């Protein structure tokens, strides 16, 4: 019940014309995908291979921030705010670093 | 020519990218196709990579008829582009590596080489993906991998294909068995007058690196294989 913000299509739109419209379709219709990998791929779902040179540095930088928001999320529940402040400016540091 | 010029007569590595921030061709607008094609004009037209050459590119609105009649006859380009306004392709002086564009996906890089050769042909295939890249946003995701238009061929984009002449395993009735024990292992051959093309089944999953080792471990044997049976008959 989703349509891409990008281009437009929905997921029905997507069963019926097979082919993605734009990037941001794998975002917005991620779990359907799954199942039809799964049965496109020898039950595979996930890559395993090549990351280009450029953005690759993009892509570890948001991994190390997901995991600190939810180290961030962990700090919080134990009321260990000092160390909370530390990890938020991190990861305003690491997304300020991205763009 | 090529390695095995006898058995293989080619090796194909073809790379299927998109833009990042550009809609894939089946919702992209004119001015979006026609500005990628200007993009690779301008800053891949008359450029070198080393070892492999000098690039031009191809657009399919200023060719003559009969030019994408011989681009097409050499496997440089699918039928549908001819009839596009809007595709293109960029060959290497050398041919052997082209890369179409606005076609199925926004770029589709192409290595035919002509013996058995799929490592060097892979080799190729990843400096032109470098190249591009350095001034290309690929559509990329982490838990995805390369994005492309179909989802067959999501992950590494990666098609591998080799192409054989197994006159004397079909002979030798070989062939019937062969045939499945090649599917079970992940490959898919389809037949194409002894003419076989053995390529990967899947592309999301195996790595790259992987995915040409094992067809290139298969093809080797297949190799062997009518070697022998050829001597003896
Ligand atoms: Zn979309």
């Amino acid at each position: 019940i989703s349509a891409c913000p990008k281009c437009g299509m929905t997921f029905q739109q997507f069963r019926k014309i097979g082919r993605f419209g734009c990037s941001e379709c794998y975002k917005t219709f991620h779990s359907n995908i799954t199942p039809i990998l799964r049965k496109v791929h020898s039950g595979n779902t996930v890559h395993a291979g090549k990351i280009p040179k450029r953005i690759g540095g993009n892509l570890h930088v948001r991994r190390q921030i997901d995991m600190l928001k939810k180290e961030l999320e962990s700090l919080i529940h134990q009321e260990e705010f000092e160390n909370a402040a530390h990890v938020r400016d991190q990861i305003r540091l690491l997304e300020q670093s991205l763009k | 020519k090529g390695p095995e010029s006898d058995i293989v007569l080619s090796s194909r590595i073809r790379l299927a990218r998109n833009f990042e921030h550009i809609r894939f061709p089946t919702r992209y607008s004119n001015e979006e196709a026609s500005s990628i094609i200007q993009q690779f004009e301008d800053q891949f037209s008359e450029q070198e990579i080393p070892g492999i050459g000098k690039f031009v590119l191809i657009r399919m609105n200023d060719a003559q008829p009969l030019e994408k009649r011989v681009l097409v006859e050499k496997h440089l380009i699918s039928p549908n582009l001819t009839e596009s306004p809007f595709g293109g392709c960029l060959l290497s002086e050398n041919e052997e590596v082209s890369v179409m564009l606005n076609e199925e996906d926004h770029i589709r890089i192409q290595c035919l080489f002509p013996g058995f050769q799929l490592l060097e042909a892979m080799k190729a295939a990843n400096q032109v993906d470098d190249w591009i890249e350095e001034k290309v946003d690929y559509a990329f995701n982490e838990q995805r991998g390369y994005l492309t238009s179909c989802p067959t061929n999501v992950g590494t984009g990666l098609r591998a294909s080799v192409m054989m002449h197994l006159p004397a395993l079909v002979l030798t009735r070989q062939i019937n068995r062969i045939i499945p024990a090649i599917n079970q292992l992940g490959l898919v051959v389809r037949g194409i007058g002894n003419i076989f093309q053995i390529s990967n089944q899947i592309t999301l999953g195996k790595s790259e690196q992987d995915i040409v080792e094992d067809l290139n471990s298969v093809a080797a044997q297949l190799i062997e294989q009518e070697r022998s049976a050829r001597e003896a008959i």
